[PDB]
RNA sequence: UAAUUGCGAUAACGAACGAGACCUUAACCUACUAAAUAGUGGUGCUAGCAUUUGCUGGUUAUCCACUUCUUAGAGGGACUAUCGGUUUCAAGCCGAUGGAAGUUUGAGGCAAUAACAGGUCUGUGAUGCCCUUAGACGUUCUGGGCCGCACGCGCGCUACACUGACGGAGCCAGCGAGUCUAACCUUGGCCGAGAGGUCUUGGUAAUCUUGUGAAACUCCGUCGUGCUGGGGAUAGAGCAUUGUAAUUAUUGCUCUUCAACGAGGAAUUCCUAGUAAGCGCAAGUCAUCAGCUUGCGUUGAUUACGUCCCUGCCCUUUGUACACACC
């Protein structure tokens, strides 16, 4: 009773970091390719009303070898 | 035992300091590879259609 | 060095080109101009800029300035 | 005019004490003195040897009248001074707590300090009177 | 100001960067004198998520 | 000088000389003029300062360096070799144990003398190393004033903590005597040796 | 202090406890060329034997320097502490004393035997030429034996 | 009430308070008479404010200081600050401008910084180096 | 020994390899209406007084 | 050990004879006169200054000084 | 120009990321809001010295008042300003005056695209595949080892003394940190030469430790150039502290023992102002142990304010049969 928990739905995910990091796992992990995932993820964030969104792809995909993957739209600065 | 140790010639510092000194102490870094860094050893490779997959 | 960026320099361009008649030989007047007038976000870039728009002026009074 | 011990620099006032505590011949001073080292964080005990207490007496007396309360504690880390740890960089030491808190009954019971409230020594009101006097002394000989 | 200086690198290699995460703490204290009723109302309400609020009573 | 008290007083010559003349730790000021031409604008003198301590900005631009007091400029140099760095307090007053050493030694402001052995240990000319062509011979140059004083302190002091190295005799006793010798340079002096022998080499390569 | 003046009463150089000492020094240091008495002992010594250290080694009454011999080879009759001495608590006889002269030299020996013939650790380590306090022998002390 | 000011110096860390009432002329650091002070080498650093502007002008006023913090140069450079500050608070606001201003003006011109406190301050260490400035040591290999 | 007392009227620049080395040209007091380029070993700006230890000398170039 | 360190009569009386002329005399110029080492130096300074020969124009540890009386 | 920072030239015109802006810290506010957890003046209550009023203290509230100093909110301030030199009279640079401040104001924080088979599976209940899995490569328990010593390399610490060692005496910081379901920071009183012990005590802290009375340093003595009273390695014997445990000696104290080292070859590091160097502190680690580090303040210089000679890296130009890109 000293204690209590609520729930609350969030105005808009489309512009929460989190909301849209696990939108990626769960595409990639659903069995999507790889550029839709991005891409998408990237395409539905602009569409909420976002200045700019990037997203990065590290790690190995079928091939043994390491790469990665910028995917980016819009506005970003990265400083200060 | 440790009457051994006491009793035993050949110990002490008297001993070692009148042996010549092994040249492997005074050596270099070894290195042992590092031109061939970029030179996978691999022998495998990956290949056009398994990366055009997964990418 | 004391170089100004463009920032500065273009919005110093930019209020000359429009506010003329107003603005003076005097970067303290000039100062309290640029609030009323522009708005930036700190103090320091504001005084950086009516400092240059000042600078600017003190010369368009000797000679055209090009820009 | 009227006179404090403030009116008088460090030396003259302490070294015009010690001449002083000495004359007197008041004083209480251990035993160990002589034999005995000031603190861990020195080599050599005092050159003074017959005297060097009522330096310290002396000092002891005017530091706890310039100011409120003291105790051993402080006049242990006041008198410290730094300890060559031998061949490793210095560290500041406390010293002794037992010449300076044997150093502080005998000035009590020679009534030029007494406990106090709060904690620590405090200066007797019999020792403002007898070091206001001294010090006055001591411009007496530079008039 | 509570500081805390680590070197940035999880192992050992590199040049030794450090780097000092620093988190601050802000006190203040306000003296009223009230009946028991405005305290209570004043203390329940007022009530904001991050500042530590906190009433004590008495003369010692 | 119009004596003057309030409450706690203040000491008779103190009192005296200070609100009169504006002298050192008790030396004069006035007179006390450089023998050489340049070297002033190079070599202080009035405005006239009680003892050489000073919290002067003497770094940040390239040339104020000069505007700071001689005998200052001297007790800085002082202090050094380590063991010294810092230490202004104790070189001050070796300055001060000099200084009266230098007068008593046949009078003149010891003021006066240090000012004349600087102006006598500086280089007129040197040598730099140009190339040339890997063997490299050596191209004499005239050096500046600033230069031939820094080179001067530096000089003078040295050779003076070299000589009270290792000896009963003291740096305050070495210095005055390294200056007395250098007032007017009598080549027993470490100082002038090293300007001549600098002198020497720079006319032979020219 | 004073112009002291004197005249052929002091000799240079005077040996006692099996050792020599040179005049021309201020007495408490002169004492300490004999083995086993540091400047603290010889401090306290001679401000025991009641001699004024401002003295040399060049001075001294015949009579005040066998004083101070005395006092030297009795340090806990003459009321100096205990733990101020080279040796307390023996190992054997358990009483306390302070060795002194060519004497430390024997009992250094007599200690460092003691454990060899015991096979102690320590000993074992001392009889090997090592650093027995335990300190890194890796890269310290080279030049040595 | 009588007429008095408050002011301050300040060298480093140290920071020297001042008390100048209008009284019979006692100059006392801490509690000690500006005679003593001692650094002593240094004792004229903190006279020079009186002899500047000649010994006279303190006997309408009384003057105190009390340093704390700072170091055993510090606290000089400090007081003779404050004590000249001080002053020339004193002339400001009850002797006349003019009197002030040529107070100022034999300050300013002799000057150590009497009237204004020194910008200078200790820089932060910075991690690979036992100093700002000061890097370690490196030996390549 | 001639004296010959020379003041500093331009600086023109750093010679030497090294660059410790600047250009001047000075206006001698003693009879102006003359003129030589030296070059100094310390730094220096205008209107200080060089002593040329020989009179009529200059050089130009440094390695 | 080199000499320098006791009394020797006649050198008492070199100590009388030989300090004038001396514009500068201390811890150091006693040393350097062939003579007393730096302890019994101080002791000399002291007792010139018994009555005579000796001003003292300045103070203390380490630097000594003096000049010959008017 | 510190900057693809700008001016200018101009088939380009005009913009964005990065640089700058921005943020934080240190500097300036007798302007603003305030404070018994910060302090000042007055007043009482009170001690000492003088006495002619004075001088110097005591008194977490006996009262009045204030906010200069301390604290932290909100604002203000600086924009290389005024002027003059200099320059394509352009961006700029330089000097003087003024100023808290005029080197990006000093110092940091942040920091684009790209690269490396750089380091990290030994930080992770992040992880693929391999290996192992009960006589275990799981895990715990007892004991040793990581410290082992002919010797090579690197970071350091203390020194070779007289700008000093020692002994008394003066006596001054800043950043920190501290104990609940607990034994943290410790004043004071005693006992002890010392280390320490013991009785109490304030503090979850601007309130108590702590004014952290820190060290260099300052002053008056002692020593007197002698491997000396510089130096303190090595070693013996005793006493204590932490801990279940101290032997291979945790640390601390005392006596004794008294080495090498007389400024260091070829070489090589770091640095431009409150900086270098010297000096000590707190914090991390931590039951106990700093010769380490991260920060801090204290004393406080000499010398540049330049260049491309060395070394390192950028930029064009230019060659290429390289493009997994000279490994
Ligand atoms: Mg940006
Ligand atoms: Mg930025
Ligand atoms: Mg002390
Ligand atoms: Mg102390
Ligand atoms: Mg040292
Ligand atoms: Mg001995
Ligand atoms: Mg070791
Ligand atoms: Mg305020
Ligand atoms: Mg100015
Ligand atoms: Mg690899
Ligand atoms: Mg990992
Ligand atoms: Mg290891
Ligand atoms: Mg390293
Ligand atoms: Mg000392
Ligand atoms: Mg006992
Ligand atoms: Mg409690
Ligand atoms: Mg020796
Ligand atoms: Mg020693
Ligand atoms: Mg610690
Ligand atoms: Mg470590
Ligand atoms: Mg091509």
């Amino acid at each position: 009773g000293t204690i209590v928990l609520y729930a609350e739905r969030v105005q808009d995910r489309g512009l929460s970091a989190v909301a849209q990091a696990e939108s990626m796992k769960f595409k990639l992990l659903n069995g999507l390719a790889i550029r839709r995932a991005a891409y998408g993820v990237v395409r539905y964030v602009m569409e909420s009303g976002a200045k700019g969104c990037e997203v990065v792809v590290s790690g190995k995909l079928r091939a043994a070898r390491a790469k990665a993957m910028k995917f980016a739209d819009g506005f970003l600065i990265h400083s200060g | 035992g440790n009457e051994g140790a006491i009793r035993d010639k050949t110990a002490g510092r008297r001993n070692n300091r009148s042996k010549d000194v092994t040249d492997s102490a005074t050596t270099k870094k070894s290195n042992t590879r590092r031109a061939t860094d970029r030179h996978s050893r691999t022998g495998k490779t990956d290949t056009k259609k398994k990366v055009n997959q997964g990418w | 060095g004391r170089v100004r960026t463009k920032t500065v320099k273009r919005a110093s361009k930019a209020l000359i080109e429009r506010y003329y008649p107003k603005l003076t030989l005097d970067f303290q007047t000039n100062k309290r101009l640029c609030d009323e007038i522009a708005t930036i976000q700190s103090k320091r870039l504001r005084n950086k800029i009516a400092g240059y728009t000042t600078h600017l002026m003190k010369r368009i009074q000797k000679g055209p300035v090009r820009g | 005019p009227g006179v404090s011990v403030r009116d008088v620099a460090a030396q003259d006032f302490i070294n015009a004490y010690a001449s002083f505590l000495q004359r007197q011949g008041k004083l209480e001073v251990p035993g160990y003195v002589d034999i005995v080292k000031t603190s861990s964080g020195n080599e050599m005990p005092p050159q003074d040897a017959e005297g060097w207490f009522y330096k310290r007496a002396a000092s002891v007396a005017r530091h706890i009248y310039m100011r409120k309360q003291v105790g051993v504690g402080k006049l242990n880390k006041l008198y410290g001074g730094a300890k060559s740890r031998g061949v490793r960089p210095y560290k500041h030491i406390d010293a002794s707590g037992s010449i300076n808190r044997k150093v502080l009954q005998a000035l009590e019971k020679i009534g030029i300090v007494e406990i106090s409230p709060k904690g620590g020594r405090r200066i007797s009101e019999n020792g403002q009177r007898d070091l206001d006097r001294i010090a006055a002394q001591t411009l007496e000989e530079d008039e | 100001v509570l500081k805390i200086s680590t070197r940035k690198t999880p192992n050992g290699e590199g040049s030794k960067t450090w780097e000092t995460y620093e988190m601050r703490i802000h006190k203040r204290y306000i003296d009223l004198e009230a009946p028991v009723q405005i305290v209570k109302r004043i203390t329940q309400i007022t009530i904001e998520p991050g500042v530590d609020v906190e009433v004590v009573v008495a003369s010692n | 000088f119009t004596p003057v008290v309030l409450a706690t007083p203040i000491p008779e010559e103190v009192q005296q000389a200070q609100t009169e003349i504006k002298l050192f730790n008790k030396w004069s000021f006035e007179e006390v003029e450089v023998k050489d031409a340049s070297l002033v604008d190079y070599v202080q003198v009035r405005q006239p300062i009680f003892v050489a301590h000073t919290a002067g900005r003497y770094a940040n631009k390239r040339f104020r360096k000069a505007q700071c007091p001689i005998i200052e400029r001297l007790t800085n140099s002082l202090m050094m070799n380590g063991r010294n760095n810092g230490k202004k307090l104790k070189a001050v007053r070796i300055i001060k144990h000099t200084l009266d050493i230098i007068n008593v030694l046949t009078d003149q402001n010891p003021i006066q003398v240090v000012v004349d052995a600087i102006t006598n240990t500086g280089p007129r000319e040197d040598t730099t190393r140009v190339g040339g062509g890997g063997a490299a011979r050596r191209q004499a140059v005239d050096v500046s004033p600033l230069r031939r004083v820094n080179q001067a302190i530096a000089l003078l002091t040295i050779g003076a903590r070299e000589a009270a190295f290792r000896n009963i005799k003291t740096i305050a006793e070495t210095l005055a005597e390294e200056l007395i010798n250098a007032a007017k340079g009598s080549s027993t002096s470490y100082a002038i040796k090293k300007k001549d022998e600098l002198e020497r080499v720079a006319k032979s390569n020219r | 202090s004073l112009v002291v003046q004197e005249q052929g009463s002091f000799q240079h150089i005077l040996r006692l406890l099996n050792t020599n000492v040179d005049g021309n020094i201020k007495i408490v240091y002169a004492l300490t060329t004999i083995k086993g008495v540091g400047r603290r002992y010889s401090n306290l010594v001679c401000k025991k034997a009641d001699v004024d250290l401002h003295k040399r080694a060049g001075e001294l009454t015949q009579e005040e320097l066998e004083r101070i011999v005395q006092i030297m080879q009795n340090p806990t009759h003459y009321k100096i502490p205990a733990w101020f001495l080279n040796r307390q608590n023996d190992i054997t006889d358990g009483k306390d004393y302070h060795t002194l002269a060519n004497n430390v030299e024997s009992k250094l020996r007599d200690d460092l035997e003691r454990l060899k013939k015991i096979r102690a650790h320590r000993g074992i380590r001392h009889f090997w030429g090592l650093r027995v306090r335990g300190q890194h022998t890796k890269t310290t002390g080279r030049r040595r034996a | 009430a009588v007429p008095s000011v408050q002011t301050f110096g300040k060298k480093k860390s140290a920071t020297a308070v001042a008390h100048v009432k209008a009284g019979k002329g006692l100059i006392k650091v801490n509690g000690s008479p500006i005679t003593l002070v001692e650094p002593e080498i240094l004792r004229f650093k903190v006279y020079e404010p009186l002899l500047l502007v000649g010994l006279d002008k303190f006997s309408n006023i009384d003057i105190r200081v009390r340093v704390t913090g700072g170091g055993h140069v510090s606290q000089v450079y400090a007081i003779r600050q404050a004590i000249a500050k001080g002053l020339v608070a004193y002339h400001q606001k009850y002797v006349d401008e003019q009197s002030k201003n040529e107070l100022k003006k034999a300050f300013t011109s002799y000057d150590r910084t009497l009237l204004i406190a020194d910008s200078r301050r200790p820089e932060p260490k910075k991690f690979g180096g036992k100093g700002a400035r000061s890097r370690f040591q490196k030996s390549y290999r | 020994t001639p004296v010959t007392l020379a003041k500093v009227i331009k600086v023109l620049g750093r010679t030497g390899s090294r660059g410790g080395v600047t250009q001047v040209r000075v206006e001698f007091l003693e009879d102006t209406s003359r003129t030589i380029v030296r070059n100094v070993k310390g730094p220096v700006r205008e209107n200080d007084i060089l002593v040329l230890m020989e009179s009529e000398r200059e050089a130009r170039r440094l390695r | 050990a080199q000499h320098a360190v006791i009394l020797d009569q006649e050198k008492y009386d070199r100590i009388l004879k030989e300090v004038p002329t001396y514009r500068y005399v201390s811890v150091s110029v006693l040393v350097d006169r062939l003579k007393i080492g730096g302890s019994l130096a101080r002791i000399a300074l002291r007792h010139l200054e018994k009555e005579g020969i000796i001003k003292p124009i300045s103070k203390h540890s380490k630097q000594a000084i003096y000049t010959r009386a008017t």
